């Protein structure tokens, strides 16, 4: 269907 | 209240590789009217003046694109608000349906941007 289509979010930044 | 000039201010702001509208904090005003952007996912890039938005609490009925945590994206209208653990909320009504996003995940579309930079452009 459909995905994350941009640069958005990150992890472990905390 | 309280406020400072620009520097730690949460504001939306253009991610300068022309993309969309995404949240972050102002770290620094970087000089010439660059000010640099923790954005809210942690990435941290200068962006111009004109392209940041400091008074956008995203008014209702405003068209935003959403993104979940687990990396969907959609697009749909924000019709409410919510605030949970000292975070800003916005009720995205969907396929004729609520769902809650976040500040951060309530990304404007740059056309539904550009509508706000008029207003709340630091520029």
């Amino acid at each position: 269907g459909a995905k994350r289509h941009r640069k958005v979010l990150r992890d472990n930044i905390q | 209240g309280h406020m400072n000039s620009f520097v730690g201010l949460r504001v939306v702001a253009k991610w300068s590789s022309n993309g969309y509208f995404y949240s972050g904090k102002i770290t620094r005003d970087v000089g010439a009217g660059k000010y640099k952007l923790l954005f809210d996912d942690g990435y941290e890039c200068d962006v111009l003046g004109k392209d940041i938005l400091l008074c956008d609490p995203i008014p209702l009925d405003t068209e935003v694109t959403a993104l979940s945590e687990d990396e969907y994206f959609s697009a749909g209208v924000v019709k409410g608000h919510r605030k949970e653990s000292g975070e800003l909320y916005y009720s995205i009504e969907k396929e004729g349906q609520r769902k809650w996003y976040k500040r951060m995940a309530v990304i404007l579309s740059l056309e539904q941007g550009n509508r706000l930079r008029e207003q709340y452009g630091l520029g």
